[PDB]
């Protein structure tokens, strides 16, 4: 509910003049989601499909490919609320793949 | 430009130390005031303490 | 490398400033790499001479 | 306000044009009430100015038959500051119990809370009132500006 | 919002509050950027503390 940002302020200051949509908001339930190797983004989002003792099974939330990874090569996400922070020392999960 | 290689970038917040730099900023208390200062700036705000 | 020190008063206002100078790769002044290059001045005299 | 202040008033809203229609631009208000000794806040102006804007406050003009309504209006008011409470505010800046505060220190809060002043308006006040260090004593300046 | 300019002020001021002399270190790997964000914190410690 904030003032409006020129296309150039747009360029140290973060867009959050939106919609309050609930499609994030929802897609929440998908608690399963963490974060996951990647030769090519380093991470990537996933949901988990079964935890399996030392490992588990997840499905990309990107590819829809179904694989498993050990219980120890996920990394949890960050909720949507953190999209674009300004002092990574806020999000409530730190890792190599939030940061 | 507009070109940001995920890997290269992970490795330099790992050498660099980025993460446990702020692990401490969250753990520890990387603030701190003199017992002199704090109720010589603050004592404005209890006024009867 | 390069150390900037500026000087300010008790006011708060620039005074002065020092620069302390350090490893300065003067080999290449002789010999440049493969598709490197001299100290810039170099070529910006041969040119806006 | 006696036919013999309000005689002079119009000698020192006159005082004021620097070409001549004998209008006072909607901006000079302030300072025309402050050279009349008087110490309205920003708002306090403003308030009996119909609340205008910017551009418009550097093309409306004033007559002192106009003017003159209002300079009493201001003049009698509810409060004002003194010493009293005036530095008891600024000694909150003090950083240690000396009775004194960094002139770089003054220098800010004055710029950057409520009216906000100018880099230069505190230059040219508290200017020549710090010492070696720097500093000065509240105290005093608060009545400087005061009693002055 | 985090910028330069930032980190430059906060430290010149940081200096004349605590009266205590700073330092502002550029650090990362050849070409990242050292240099450029030293001319910025003494372009805008020219003007704002001048």
């Amino acid at each position: 509910a904030q003032k409006p940002l020129s296309d150039d302020e747009k360029f140290l200051f973060v867009d959050k003049n939106f919609v309050n949509n609930p499609l994030a908001q929802a897609d929440w339930s998908a608690k399963k989601l963490v974060w996951v190797p990647s030769e090519k983004h380093g991470f990537e989002a996933a949901s988990i499909k079964e935890e399996k003792g030392d490992e588990v099974t997840v499905e990309l939330q990107e590819n829809g490919k179904k694989v498993t990874l050990s219980k120890d090569d996920i990394q949890k996400m960050n909720p949507p609320k953190f999209s674009k922070v300004e002092d990574m020392a806020e999000l409530t999960c730190l890792n190599e793949a939030s940061v | 430009a507009g070109k940001l290689d995920a890997h290269l970038v992970l490795e330099q917040l790992r050498c660099n130390g980025v993460l446990e730099g702020i692990r401490i900023c969250r753990q520890g208390f990387p603030n701190r005031i003199v017992f002199q200062e704090f109720r010589q700036r603050y004592e404005i705000l209890a006024a009867n303490a | 490398g390069k150390f900037i020190r500026i000087n300010f008063d008790v006011t708060g206002y620039i005074v002065g400033a020092n620069i302390e100078t350090y490893l300065l790769e003067k080999s290449r002044a002789i010999r440049q790499a493969k598709d490197e290059r001299t100290f810039h001045i170099f070529y910006y005299l041969i040119a806006g001479a | 306000f006696s036919e013999e202040q309000t005689a002079e008033f119009k000698e020192a809203f006159q005082l004021f044009d620097r070409t001549g229609d004998g209008k006072i631009l909607y901006s000079q208000c302030g300072d025309v009430m402050r050279a009349l000794g008087q110490n309205p806040t920003n708002a306090e102006v403003m308030k009996v100015l119909g609340n205008p804007k910017s551009d418009e406050m550097n093309l409306k003009t004033l007559k002192f038959e106009q003017f003159l309504p209002m300079m009493q209006t201001i003049a009698k008011n509810k409060d004002q500051g003194c010493f009293e409470d005036y530095v008891e505010g600024l000694r909150v800046f003090d950083k240690e119990g000396n009775g004194t505060v960094m002139g770089a220190e003054i220098r800010h809060v004055l710029v950057t809370l409520g009216e906000k002043m100018t880099e230069e308006e505190v230059e040219q006040l508290v200017a020549g009132h710090e010492d070696s260090n720097g500093c000065i004593n509240y105290e005093e300046l608060v009545r400087m500006v005061l009693s002055g | 919002p985090p910028h330069i300019y930032a980190i430059a002020d906060t430290a010149y001021r940081s200096m004349l509050q605590d009266r205590e002399d700073q330092s502002i270190l550029c650090t990362g790997e050849s070409g990242a950027g050292k240099t450029e964000n030293t001319k910025k914190v003494i372009q805008y410690l020219a003007v704002v503390a001048s």
